[PDB]
């Protein structure tokens, strides 16, 4: 006879992205109204010395 | 006639005490060129 010993499967580790240490570099924020807005602008305004 | 207590750097070096001071901070930004770094010649 033939024998067949174990069969496996992918025991996969999952990665997340605020798990990582490059989401340091991120301020992740969740918006739920995304598909509707096209344009995001920030204003600055600054006076020399 | 009155005091006021604030830090600052100080290096001793034979028997003198002396502050040490770096004027970045005032010429930041600003349309005037610091004094302290400058041009010099030679022929």
């Amino acid at each position: 006879f033939e024998a067949i010993f174990g069969t496996f499967c992918n025991r996969l580790e999952w990665v997340y992205f605020l798990t990582s240490g490059l989401a340091a570099a991120a301020h992740a924020i969740k918006f739920h109204d995304l598909n509707k807005l096209t344009t995001g602008k920030m204003l600055f305004h600054v006076q020399v010395p | 006639h009155s005091l006021t207590p604030l830090s600052m750097d100080v290096i001793r070096l034979g028997e003198k005490t002396v502050i040490m001071e770096n004027l970045r901070r005032v010429y930041k930004n600003t349309d005037t060129k610091d004094p302290l770094e400058r041009n010099v010649d030679l022929t």
